[PDB]
């Protein structure tokens, strides 16, 4: 099964949409309206060419300045890789805790050893009592 | 230009100012700070819906499957993790008493189910719940294995067995029936304490299970890849007796303990001899 | 605080089959009187 | 932890200053310094971020059929905790023996 | 007769569900604990349990098949289940 | 006038336990 | 009485560690290991131009383990919509007594090149990988050939389909192919 293909396609589409939104703010690259060439109306048509930015300029910037972080979070959550494929140091953790018990085990044996000595040190002591 | 600048400033304030919590100092945030922790620490990623690496000992269990409904949740508080969702607790205890008939009384753990360490030292509480669930599933598995004794070899050791009670009489001096409980059914005398039958017996019984798993899990590698058992394949080079052929495998479970504990109390008899000396 | 969590069991779900055994022994009586 | 650090760096650079610098020169309608730097960071930074994202996406892709990419999965770490429990019980028993000795002497 | 139906409906319902859950428990136990060793299903159709556990596993004994059972019989609630089995009281211990 | 039908579907206990 | 299957392949040199990392966490519990073998391929022919499968490639590791050869030849018909399959067998032998009897029966050697590598325990199957080493008589392919070995009695042979599922796992740079 190939589900990562759909994720890569979605990420590429999000990137293309972000690029197009960042490029969609150059519609006035051909002129700056130095004159009033509005033959129909100059009060409500020519003057309102930039006064309607809510439906012309601010209508694309809203979604255009929102897809970036959303797509970033979607890519980081839908694909939260966690796939070192070897778990490099994770197994080492085992090895680590291995030592944690290993020496501990030895310590216990050491304890036993000491205890054993103490054991013997009392056994003869048990002989002395002539009850 | 002023409107575009205001919109971009609002966007920048929404993005780079409300999400800069963990960028300056690592604070309470499940986003990119908690999930990967438990991931790298316990299991791997998997997608049924959002279920990734349930702790069920499926690596070597081969007894029964169980999934894991693990999912993050939100709550208004300070220093709160995801708190992903048997669900109870268990306790292993053996008592070598005199005898007991088929009766019922204030026996197994009462409302004070399994008094255990408070665990005041700082540790992930969700991880504590997870390891407790793993423990109770291990108890379920070991009890399911131990229950398989009625259909086992019924010779030289007669024994009655019911749910949660496996009371047995190897010798007419000691008692048996290691038990377990479920410390989940609780919203809010002088018989519990007995002779020395405590932690340093049952640990062997517990370890025996994972040891039997391990023994019948090592790579074969006999010569290249016949894919067999070490002793089984190495048998050929030597004309082993039928005794050794049988000794390639062996029995397990209760039988082992059936001897072990008995052996223990046998030493106890010798112990009497010591003080009997004084007598 | 609990209105969407539906605890499924599906072990003793057989009870629903037993559910179609009471109305057959005795059915409910319609009222049409919301007093 | 190479991939983890790379993902952390990519997350930190996702909301870079490029998205916030697109509203700096438009406010500078009174003086025209190195203002040209506000132009190169318009789409080249976004293009590089998208390229890096696509590269990170095209990783090993361990998950193919079942549950691969394991690595904890395993043994007596549990029994290591049980050994710590043995240590604790031995501590308790030694303390009890010392108390018994003190009571006896 | 509100109280009488209130009693009897819940009575038959709880008895039925109790018999069914006991049946499922026997199924669980023969799945996990005993199996083909000691298990014979005699439960015919609802309203009653019909088990058979201890039987001719080796055809040595030949009583050998008389098992236990219980029903409801659609009678008074005087008896909880009116259980029965092989000839009982073959001794005089524990009453 | 609460209902004039025969209903058993509304319970619809889901599974959501696909393995 | 028994048969074996194979879906062998190969992979590049630099692309092994990333590969074997995945291969470890496929059907193996834990503790990946390896093995150094020794090729003792023999030849038993001279009457029908059809020798036997005398490739007694056995490990040169710690002693005690006995060297031996396996039967692998004469691919039989069948395997409808399936991968490679051949009715085969196996035969263990005493330490160096096999070579002794082969030389006493008038046989010769076949190869003198050894290819160590790695192994990985699948489920009802097994997988291996190795690489030829260029050495002289007293001491080459530069490609780690891999393979999916599985041996079993006649049965139903349905598990071969399951083997194909493993092919799904070996997606990036591994495939199956026969030999002719």
């Amino acid at each position: 099964q190939s589900k990562e293909t759909l994720l890569q396609s979605y990420n590429k589409r999000l990137k293309d949409d972000i690029k197009s939104i960042m490029d969609n703010f150059t519609e006035i690259i051909k002129t700056a309206k130095i004159e009033d060439e509005t033959q129909v109306s100059r009060a409500t048509q020519g003057e309102q060419d930039n006064y309607e930015m809510h439906v012309r300029a601010a209508n694309i910037v809203r979604a255009g300045e929102s897809l970036m972080k959303l797509v970033s979070d979607l890519k980081q959550f839908l694909i939260l890789n966690d796939f070192p494929s070897v778990n490099e140091a994770i197994d080492q953790r085992n090895q680590q805790l291995r030592a944690l018990q290993e020496e501990c085990d030895r310590k216990l044996i050491t304890l036993r050893d000491e205890v054993s000595i103490d054991l013997y040190e009392l056994e003869e002591e048990y002989y002395s009592s002539s009850s | 230009l002023a409107g575009a600048a205001q919109i971009l400033l609002k966007g920048a304030e929404r993005l780079t100012k409300s999400v800069a919590e963990n960028q300056e100092n690592k604070l309470q945030r499940d986003f990119n700070s908690e999930l990967l922790r438990l991931r790298q620490h316990w299991k791997l990623r998997k997608v049924g819906d959002k279920i990734l690496g349930d702790l069920s000992y499926r690596s070597a269990g081969s007894l029964f499957p169980h999934h894991g409904t693990f999912e993050v949740i939100k709550n208004t508080d300070i220093d709160l993790d995801k708190k992903i969702p048997l669900e109870g607790s268990a306790y292993i205890k053996v008592s070598i008493q005199k005898q007991a008939p088929d009766i019922g009384d204030l026996g197994t753990v009462n409302l004070f189910k399994r008094p255990l360490p408070k665990s005041k030292p700082g540790s992930p509480h969700w991880q504590t719940k997870l390891e407790a669930a793993q423990n109770v599933l291990l108890c379920k598995e070991i009890f399911a294995q131990l229950s398989r004794e009625a259909v086992q070899i019924k010779s030289q050791i007669p024994h009655i067995v019911v749910k949660n009670q496996i009371i047995s009489q190897p010798f007419p001096s000691l008692q048996l029936s290691i038990s377990l409980c479920h410390s989940s059914d609780d919203k809010k005398a002088a018989e519990k304490p007995g002779q020395e039958d405590h932690l340093y017996v049952l640990e062997h019984n517990l370890h025996l299970l994972i040891r039997e798993f391990h023994k019948q899990t090592v790579m074969p590698h006999p010569a290249s890849a016949p894919f067999g058992h070490k002793r089984m394949r190495l048998s050929g080079p030597q004309a082993f007796d039928k005794n050794e052929i049988n000794s390639i495998q062996s029995t397990e479970g209760l039988l082992e303990k059936i001897i072990k504990q008995a052996k223990h109390i046998f030493l106890r008899s010798r112990t009497a001899a010591t003080i009997d000396s004084l007598a | 605080k609990r209105k969407e969590e539906p605890s499924s069991i599906f072990q003793r779900q057989r009870v629903d089959a037993l559910l179609i055994d009471l109305r057959q022994k005795f059915p409910p009586r319609f009222v049409q009187q919301k007093s | 932890n190479e991939r983890l650090r790379a993902l952390e760096d990519i997350e930190r650079e996702i909301g870079a200053i490029l998205q916030n610098a697109g509203t700096a020169i438009l406010e500078l309608s009174k003086e025209k310094r190195l203002l040209d730097r506000q132009a190169a960071a318009f789409t080249t930074s976004v293009q590089h971020v998208e390229a890096e994202l696509s590269a990170q996406i095209r990783y090993l892709t361990q998950v193919a059929t079942g549950q691969p990419h394991e690595g904890s999965s395993y043994s007596s770490r549990k029994d290591c905790q049980m050994a710590l429990k043995r240590v604790d019980y031995a501590r308790l028993k030694i303390s009890d023996v010392a108390r018994t000795c003190e009571q006896m002497l | 007769k509100p109280l009488q139906d209130m009693y009897n409906c819940l009575h038959c319902f709880c008895l039925s569900l109790q018999l069914e859950v006991l049946h499922s428990q026997t199924l669980m136990l023969i799945r996990e604990r005993w199996g083909d060793l000691v298990q014979v299903e005699r439960y015919h159709a609802g309203k009653s349990l019909s088990l058979s556990v201890w039987n001719q596993q080796v055809l040595g004994r030949k009583a050998s098949v008389h098992k236990v059972t219980i029903k409801i019989d659609e009678n008074d609630v005087s008896k909880p289940l009116q259980i029965f089995h092989d000839p009982p009281l073959p001794a005089s211990d524990s009453k | 006038p609460k209902k004039k039908d025969v209903e058993f579907l509304p319970p619809q206990l889901p599974n959501d336990k696909f393995k | 009485n028994m048969m074996e299957y194979l879906l062998q392949g190969s992979v590049l040199d630099h692309s092994l560690e990333s590969l074997i990392h995945r291969l470890r966490g496929l059907c193996d519990n834990m503790e990946p290991e390896t093995f150094l073998d020794h090729e003792m391929v023999f030849l038993l022919k001279g009457q029908q131009a059809s020798p036997f499968v005398l490739r007694a490639r056995r490990s040169m590791d710690r002693a005690g383990a006995p060297w031996h050869l396996r039967y692998l030849g004469q691919p039989e018909m069948g395997d409808k919509n399936r991968h490679a399959l051949v009715r085969n067998c196996v035969d263990i032998a005493t330490s160096e007594n096999l070579t002794d009897f082969l030389m006493e029966m008038g046989f010769r050697m076949d190869h003198e090149f050894v290819a160590k590598g790695h192994l990985f325990r699948k489920g009802i199957m097994k997988v291996v990988v190795y690489k030829i080493f260029r050495i002289l008589v007293p001491g080459l392919s530069l490609s780690y050939l891999v393979e999916l070995s599985v041996v079993a009695p006649a049965g139903q042979d349905m598990v071969s389909d399951d083997m194909r599922n493993f092919a799904e796992q070996l997606k990036p740079l591994v495939h199956l192919e026969k030999i002719d």
